[PDB]
């Protein structure tokens, strides 16, 4: 039970029902709950680039040595602060990739780099940090696995839905959307072009796995369908809002993240990365949003640090 | 006009009254423990 | 008060009454228990003195 | 006696590296960092103090920038200064 | 007032109006409560004196 | 501090039905408190102490 | 409600007691809840 | 109490133990479910051993 | 009230009190049991 | 130690309503004993001892 | 252990009555036990024993 | 008698019931030994 009066939000035209409604209290709290940490002070760009003073670095050559050292302080404090430098750092040697945090750490580099410079279409100028994922944790609190459900007996197929499950908030539709769709890239839409039957093969148990990963998105980013839809026309892109635009790249986003990024490092991952069926822990909407609209309530964290953009 | 007689509505009002302020001193034990642990204005 | 105060019970039915009193005081009681659960008062899941399920 | 810009307890960086400003109050024992013998290793003979910030005992760090820390420190980020 | 406003109870009933006052003031002072508790007012929520979760 | 003729208060409510309303309530009270402690950080079925018996597996 | 003024003295003695009784074990089990895992 | 054996002149003595005996099924079998849902679980513990593990 | 006499009473509350007190004794002794192997406190 | 009038139990509750809800009961629970075995560990049908005899087939 | 009186328990439970539960709680119970196995390893069904008889 | 039995027919079956429990309940210990050989959980 929650009390009135709740926040609320127009969405579409007046009468149109596409509004938001949310809890003034949770709210607040959540905005508490995703504070910015705040950036490290501006370093001296001058000097040597890291790319002629180090031994071993792949991706942030052109940094000075300032620049550089300010960005190790910053991810230390967004991924591992609790250990400190030698989360991924083989003590007395600085260069060794002879660590697993370092290797994964390097393509996390690379990730987010492409993040803020090729994914504007979803991050716009807000981007991503380290900080945006793991915040504080090595182990980001929402990555996911692929999820095998209940135990049935040996002669009966698991079905996959007809279970309370939070992954798709809490209603019985199947109830892993993001192997199929935020892994692999199955087609999610459904809806008929035409009024008459005759051209849309499309069947009412692909309508259930795509209603399942849309109560998943919306609940990834904490909101309804109309932040996206007009549900008179779910497939509508005319009368959608542009979170929905921003939606769809989001969604190519995400598979790119898990099949390039993360998917490559399985072997170097140690086993207690890795879910029942040996994939690694990986991103969804939820990795970065966790329950927001955006990230962190929109705080523009990545623009004080230029080592987070590609060349 | 409730059944009850003069008497009897006087021995009722003094025993409810006698009761009720008893209750209330019991909700004041209670509202000033509270205020010493969790001072909440 | 009043001297003749006791008239009251001439006028309410004093087991009615009670009986109001009764139900009225233990859902009032039950409402603001949760009504201060929901607020930043709430004195179970604060961690005081201590979070018992960090100590497992 | 410390600069305004000294790095101070309360800055988040030092906490998570374990930095003091009086190495022989610090955790260069634990650590065991590697390059010299634990008892020797201040921020003096480090290879992240910039010689070229600050002054006197108030000496630049990479990684504290805009800060300054003390020569005699140390945090858990300790290398032998090679250069 | 008036010296004869005692013969409102000649024409109105003393037990319905007592209840009827019950009635209204109870909700009346749920309502109030509801209100003053969503607006600035709001002492509850107000972390006055103190938060009490950020005590761990 | 009673009053002595609190007694009559069983000339005016039925003892049987109070009796049985106490015991509803009680129980029903009982149960409702123990599984809202059961759901905060005060849980002494699942907080592992003395030891995490599912561990020793 | 039926009940002699006598009998009302004879419930409300046991009643009281038994009570009394009941919030005794009460008080007990709390005494022992504080002392195990204290929640203030 | 010395009096306490009215309580049967009052309580049905057949209902009463009809609805203790119908409380205490329903508690066992409320109070196992608990303790099953929880860390002290005694049968997927796998304590002697796990018998799953024996058979593959 | 209920039909039994005052001597049904007291017959009936002896043997009640009396098998009330074994159930309660096998109670704790199952308790023990669970402590000794399981304790969960 | 059982009292020794114990058997005016049956002048209280009817024998015939007492064992057909004994019965009910413990058919009842039996079944449900089992269901929740059969749902851990202890599994003896599900555990493939001493065999496993869709192997045998596929 | 069995009594030599227990031929009277048809005095106290009518015959009728018990014997339609039973056949009707048996023939459940032999639905529900070979749908358990059916449901298990032990499906004899759809083991492929003594062959697989789905032909291409 | 509230049921409608006697006090001798109250007797009689009480005896028999008790027999009756006892044996039922030897059989339940008799097949908990079999288990605890068989599968033990403890
Ligand atoms: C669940 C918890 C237990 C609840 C039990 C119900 C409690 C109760 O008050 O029942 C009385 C309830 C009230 O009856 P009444 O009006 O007093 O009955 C007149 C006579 O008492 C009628 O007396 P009667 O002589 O007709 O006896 C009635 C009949 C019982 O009447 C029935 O046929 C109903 C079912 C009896 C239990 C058997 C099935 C149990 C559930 C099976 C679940 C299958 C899932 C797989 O007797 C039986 O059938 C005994 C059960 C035999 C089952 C097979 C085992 C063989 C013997 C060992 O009787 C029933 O409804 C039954
Ligand atoms: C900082 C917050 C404080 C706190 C602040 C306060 C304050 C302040 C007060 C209470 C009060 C009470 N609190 Mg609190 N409370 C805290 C934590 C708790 C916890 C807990 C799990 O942590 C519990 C269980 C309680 C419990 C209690 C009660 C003992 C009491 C309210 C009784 C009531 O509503 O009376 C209802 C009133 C009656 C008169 C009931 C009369 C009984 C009758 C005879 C019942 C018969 C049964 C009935 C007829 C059944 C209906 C029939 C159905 C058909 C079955 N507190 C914390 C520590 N609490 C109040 C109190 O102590 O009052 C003195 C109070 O003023
Ligand atoms: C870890 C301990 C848990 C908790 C676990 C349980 C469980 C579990 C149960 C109860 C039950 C009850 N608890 Mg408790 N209870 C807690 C805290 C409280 C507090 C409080 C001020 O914090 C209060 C007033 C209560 C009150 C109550 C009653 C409503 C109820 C007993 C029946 C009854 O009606 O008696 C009212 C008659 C009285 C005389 C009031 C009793 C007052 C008790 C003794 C508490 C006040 C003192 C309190 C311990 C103060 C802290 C100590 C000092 C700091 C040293 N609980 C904390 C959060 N409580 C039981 C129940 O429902 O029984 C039917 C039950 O099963
Ligand atoms: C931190 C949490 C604490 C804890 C804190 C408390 C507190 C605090 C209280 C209880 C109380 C009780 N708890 Mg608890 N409880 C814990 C864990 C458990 C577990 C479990 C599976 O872990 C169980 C099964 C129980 C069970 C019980 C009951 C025996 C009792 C509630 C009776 C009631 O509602 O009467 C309502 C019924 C009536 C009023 C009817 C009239 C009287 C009846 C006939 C009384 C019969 C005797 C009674 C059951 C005897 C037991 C008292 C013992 C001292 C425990 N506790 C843990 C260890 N528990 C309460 C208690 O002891 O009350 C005295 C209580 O105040
Ligand atoms: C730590 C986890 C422990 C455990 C801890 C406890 C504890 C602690 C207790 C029980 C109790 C019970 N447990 Mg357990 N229990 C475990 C595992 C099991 C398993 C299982 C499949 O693993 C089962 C089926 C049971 C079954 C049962 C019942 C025998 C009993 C509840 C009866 C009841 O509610 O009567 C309610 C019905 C009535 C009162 C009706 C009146 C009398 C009736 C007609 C006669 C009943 C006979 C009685 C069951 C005889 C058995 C006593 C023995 C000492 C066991 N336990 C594990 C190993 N269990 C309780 C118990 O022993 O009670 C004495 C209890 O307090
Ligand atoms: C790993 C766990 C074990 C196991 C552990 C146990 C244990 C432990 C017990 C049982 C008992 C029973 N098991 Mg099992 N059980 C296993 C596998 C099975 C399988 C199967 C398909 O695999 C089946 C169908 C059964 C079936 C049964 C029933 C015959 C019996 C309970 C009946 C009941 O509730 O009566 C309730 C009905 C009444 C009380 C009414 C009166 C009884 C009437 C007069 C008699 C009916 C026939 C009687 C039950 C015969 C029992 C004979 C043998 C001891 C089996 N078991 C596995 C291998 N099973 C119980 C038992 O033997 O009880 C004695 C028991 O305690
Ligand atoms: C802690 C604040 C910290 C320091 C100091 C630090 C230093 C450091 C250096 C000097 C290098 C370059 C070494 C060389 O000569 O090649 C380097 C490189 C990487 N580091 Fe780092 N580092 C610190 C902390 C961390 C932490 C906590 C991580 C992991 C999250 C991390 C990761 C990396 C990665 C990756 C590189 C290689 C970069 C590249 O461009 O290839 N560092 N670090
Ligand atoms: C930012 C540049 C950044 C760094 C640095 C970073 C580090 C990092 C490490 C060291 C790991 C391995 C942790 C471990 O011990 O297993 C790791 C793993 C994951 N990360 Fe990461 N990470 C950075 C950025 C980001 C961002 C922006 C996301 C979210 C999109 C993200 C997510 C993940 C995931 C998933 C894992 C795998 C699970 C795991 O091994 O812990 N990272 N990251
Ligand atoms: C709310 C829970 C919700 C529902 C319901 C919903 C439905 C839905 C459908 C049926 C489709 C398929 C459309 C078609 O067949 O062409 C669909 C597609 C997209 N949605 Fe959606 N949707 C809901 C919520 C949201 C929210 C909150 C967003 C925006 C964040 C969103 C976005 C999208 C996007 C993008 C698509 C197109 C995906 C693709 O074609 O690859 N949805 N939705
Ligand atoms: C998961 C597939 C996913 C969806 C869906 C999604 C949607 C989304 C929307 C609609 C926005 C715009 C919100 C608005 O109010 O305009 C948005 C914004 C950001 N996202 Fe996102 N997003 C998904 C996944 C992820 C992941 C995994 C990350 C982190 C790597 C991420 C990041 C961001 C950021 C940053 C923004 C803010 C951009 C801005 O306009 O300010 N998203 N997302
Ligand atoms: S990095 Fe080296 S020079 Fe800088 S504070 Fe730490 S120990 Fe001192
Ligand atoms: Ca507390
Ligand atoms: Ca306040
Ligand atoms: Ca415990
Ligand atoms: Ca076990
Ligand atoms: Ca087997
Ligand atoms: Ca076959």
């Amino acid at each position: 039970c929650e009390g009135p009066p709740p926040g609320t939000e127009q969405i579409g035209y007046r009468g149109v029902g596409m509004e938001n409604y949310y809890n003034k209290r949770q709210r607040a709290l959540s905005i508490q709950a995703n504070q910015p940490v705040e950036s490290l002070p501006a370093a001296d760009s001058t000097g040597p680039k890291a790319s002629e003073v180090y031994q071993n670095v792949q991706v942030l050559k052109d940094l000075s040595v300032g620049e550089f050292t300010r960005t190790m302080v910053a991810v230390t404090t967004w991924v591992s602060p609790k250990e400190g430098c030698n989360y991924c750092h083989v003590p007395g040697n600085w260069a060794s990739d002879d660590i697993y945090t370092k290797v994964v750490s390097r393509r996390m580099f690379e990730l987010v780099r492409a993040a803020n410079s090729d994914w504007k279409a979803h991050v716009a100028e807000t981007g991503v940090t380290c900080y945006t994922c793991h915040r504080g944790n090595p182990v980001p609190k929402y990555a996911w696995v692929t999820d095998p459900g209940p135990k049935y007996p040996s002669g009966l197929k698991p079905t996959g839905q007809n279970y309370g499950s939070k992954t798709v908030a809490y209603a019985s539709l199947p109830f892993d959307p993001l192997t199929p769709f935020l892994d692999q890239a199955n087609e999610i839409r459904i809806t008929g072009n035409a009024a008459l039957a005759g051209s849309n093969p499309a069947s009412l148990k692909q309508a259930e796995w795509t209603f399942g990963l849309m109560m998943n998105i919306s609940d990834s980013l904490g909101v309804g369908c109309t932040f996206c839809h007009n549900t008179r026309a779910f497939n509508d892109w005319t009368q959608s809002t542009p979170k929905r635009t921003t939606a769809w790249y989001a969604i190519r986003h995400v598979r790119d993240i898990n099949q390039n990024y993360i998917w490559p490092l399985n072997d170097v991952l140690p086993a207690s990365r890795k879910g029942p069926y040996g994939d690694p822990l990986r991103v969804s909407c939820m990795t970065c949003h966790q329950a927001v609209n955006k990230p962190l309530y929109g705080a523009q964290m990545a623009k004080d640090y230029p080592g987070l953009y590609k060349t | 006009l409730t059944g009850l007689t003069d008497d009897e509505a006087k021995e009722f009002h003094a025993i409810f009254m006698q009761s009720m302020y008893a209750w209330f001193g019991l909700v004041v034990i209670a509202h000033l423990l509270a205020w010493l642990y969790r001072p909440w204005l | 008060m009043n001297a003749n105060l006791y008239k009251i019970w001439l006028i309410l039915d004093p087991r009615r009454v009670l009986v109001s009193i009764v139900a009225f005081q233990i859902v009032l009681g039950l409402l603001i228990h949760m009504i201060v659960l929901s607020t930043d008062l709430n004195w179970l899941d604060d961690n005081i003195p201590v979070s018992y399920q960090a100590l497992g | 006696a410390a600069p305004a810009n000294a790095v101070t307890a309360d800055d988040p960086t030092a906490i998570a590296l374990k930095y003091n400003q009086d190495a022989t109050k610090s955790e260069r024992v634990a650590a065991a960092r590697p390059g010299l013998p634990p008892e020797e290793q201040h921020c003096a003979n480090c290879q992240f103090m910039q010689a070229n910030v600050g002054e006197g005992d108030w000496k630049g760090c990479q990684l504290f920038p805009g800060k300054l820390i003390n020569v005699n420190g140390w945090c858990a980020s300790w290398t032998l200064k090679a250069g």
